RNA sequence: UAUGACCUGGGCUACACACGUGCUACAAUGGAUGGUACAACGAGUCGCGAGACAGUGAUGUUUAGCUAAUCUCUUAAAACCAUUCUCAGUUCGGAUUGUAGGCUGCAACUCGCCUACAUGAAGUCGGAAUCGCUAGUAAUCGCGGAUCAGCACGCCGCGGUG
């Protein structure tokens, strides 16, 4: 990767800054992602969103797994159902392969006002995010978007400490 | 990963140039492909050539958006 | 525009009340006035007719006149629209 | 970037290629159509390989398409109660040209 | 009314803004001849007789 | 001593909604490409107002000519070839808007415009039906008066095509 070497000795002063110093081989630390569809919508025919699996093996982070419902909504009718919005349920050394889109490809593309999510406190070092359209990847992205279907973003850290969070994101790529 | 991933990571013959990076492996985009561009599959341009701050949030800090503001709605000597 | 166009004795109100005081309505009777950032920071009052209108200005209140300074064009307005 | 980038199509010059963007046209888009040198350019299904690199900032003169968004919105919505004459006739929704409004204008009069 | 309608506009107000010609018969409003400074409705009147080289059959 | 008035602006034109009501579109005969040739065309040296011009145009900057069988109008459009968009909510379609300017007048929202520009909604040929159209007739294109400081698709006449 890159931004390994460029995280660790990047926060060895931020190790100091935040809260634990001396933890130098167990520090917070980014642990995945997950995007999805999650769009619901599935009782037309459920293909459409059969295409928003392509569309999600077309961002390509994993296979395009989904997700069945808990309870069938009485309002929705759809009889619990495996199609129902993507999954992936990405980690690692793969986030490690995909951050670089996020902190200079991605948002930088869209260039929607730094797109701020402050709002995102999950209560323990996580933040959310999410996306209306993707224009994003280029040579991928394109004639198939006509509508782009959705997906959703949230980063996740190892600590609990959600400011802490703020600037390990905020560290590198994205202002809020 | 899988064993033989069926799904993507394909190697569409292109680059990812410059400030997002990457080169070329089993791959497909973005922040995936590799870290060299000095064999050059393709050569590192066609993407972009301006950064991160190519998002006019921070362009040289973006202030050319500048000046706006004050001149609406009056700073003027008419009527 | 080119050869400005402004009020006469509301004038004399701004230059008699920009320097006196900021204060009363006038029996005023403008399709002829303006605002100057001067101006702003005042009341002033807008014919319709019966109700000399008591409006202070903000810096919003750009040089229009007291045609429409306020929407003073009486039309009830809250019965059947749009 | 991506301003210029941004949605390409084929088969049309570049300033209906523009007037197709938010923005840039009639005056401006054949401006840098020609500061560009474009001259239609494209029915190609090609736009350039680098006059896109001189129409990033050759392009890049309307400040902004997004504050196109945000100057009807940054001028209406601080535009709103200087009377409110106009403000309130243009977002109650009628066209506030002070324009009889008795029975036409309808769609956007809404029936 | 004859009078705040024939003789107002004889007094003097501020300008042609303001003080619209018309025949000096019956103070009548517009579709007023000011080429030949007479109303079209008061000419007619006239046109009764005519005292034009227009030809009288209405043309 | 009042339904008679002087002033002052706001109404008079305001809008949930029906018919009165023409133009504009939906399109390739269009829409850009140009350079035509025409009747008109009446007020006027009171006013119209050059090839003198900043121009995107309003208008200046000059007003030449102008008591008209002078002159600015009065060089109207289609047919003309030139390129493409030859197919689609379409170089669209022009709802606004936000303006950024000029003209008019003492003042442009009520209670005139016009010139940009950016976004450019409907709209993809029109229920029931109606009305008009047997000659330059429908259709069609222009000019002037018309009112008037300003301001006219339908508003008078005349003719250009057919």
């Amino acid at each position: 990767n890159r931004l390994k070497e460029k995280y660790t000795n990047e926060v060895v002063p931020a190790l100091t800054e935040q809260f634990n110093y001396t933890s130098i081989m167990a520090v917070p630390k980014v642990d995945k992602i997950v995007i999805n569809m999650g769009v619901g919508d599935a009782v037309n025919n459920s293909k459409n969103l059969d295409k928003a699996v392509a569309e999600l093996a077309l961002i390509s982070g994993q296979k395009p797994l989904i997700t069945k419902a808990k309870k069938s909504v009485a309002a929705f009718r759809l009889r619990e159902g495996m199609p129902i919005g993507a999954k992936v349920t990405l980690r690692g050394e793969r986030m490690f392969e995909f951050l670089d889109k996020l902190v200079t490809v991605s948002l930088p593309r869209v260039r929607d006002f730094h797109g701020v999510s402050n709002k995102a406190f999950d209560g323990r070092g996580n933040y959310t995010l999410g996306v209306k359209e993707q224009l994003i990847f280029p040579e991928i992205n394109y004639d198939d978007v006509d509508k782009v279907r959705g997906m959703d973003i949230v980063i996740v850290t190892t600590a609990n400490t959600d400011e802490e969070s703020r600037e390990l994101l905020a560290k590198l790529g994205m202002p809020f | 990963m899988k064993q033989n991933i069926h799904p993507n990571y394909q190697p569409v013959v292109f680059m990812d140039t410059t400030t997002g990076y990457k080169f070329l492996t089993g791959s497909t985009k973005g922040s995936k492909e590799t870290v060299e561009w000095e064999d050059g599959n393709t050569y590192p341009l066609i993407r972009v050539e301006i950064s991160s701050d190519s998002h006019p949030f921070y362009t040289g800090r973006q202030k050319f958006q500048a000046a706006d503001g004050r001149i609406a709605r009056f700073e003027k000597k008419y009527g | 525009k080119k050869g400005p166009f402004v009020d006469e004795h509301l004038m004399k109100k701004v230059e008699a009340q920009t320097n006196a005081e900021r204060k009363s309505v006038i029996k005023t009777w403008s399709r002829r006035s303006t605002i100057f950032p001067n101006f702003v920071g005042l009341t002033i009052a807008v014919y319709d007719g019966r109700k000399h209108v008591p409006v202070y200005v903000q810096e919003d209140m750009v040089g229009h006149k007291l045609g429409e300074f306020a929407p003073t064009r009486t039309y009830r307005g809250h019965a059947a629209d749009d | 970037a991506r301003f210029a980038g941004v949605d390409i199509p084929n088969e049309k010059r570049i300033v209906i290629s523009l007037t197709y963007v938010f923005g840039v046209g009639l005056q401006t888009s054949k401006k840098v159509l020609a500061a560009a040198g474009v001259s239609e350019d494209i029915r190609t299904k090609d736009l350039t390989s680098d006059q896109e690199d001189a129409i990033r900032r050759e392009l890049d003169g309307l400040k902004l398409e997004g504050d196109l968004r945000r100057e009807v919105s940054l001028n209406i919505k601080r535009l709103m109660e200087i009377g409110s004459y106009r403000g309130m006739r243009h977002r109650r929704g009628l066209p506030t040209r002070g324009q009889n409004t008795k029975n036409n204008a309808r769609t956007r009069k809404g029936p | 009314a004859k009078k705040s309608m024939v003789v107002k506009n004889q007094r003097p107000a501020k300008f042609s803004t303001q003080a619209y010609t018309r025949c000096e018969r019956c103070g009548r409003p517009h579709s007023v001849y000011r080429k030949f400074k007479l109303c079209r409705i008061c000419l007619r009147e006239l046109a009764y007789k005519g005292q034009l080289p227009g030809v009288k059959k209405a043309s």
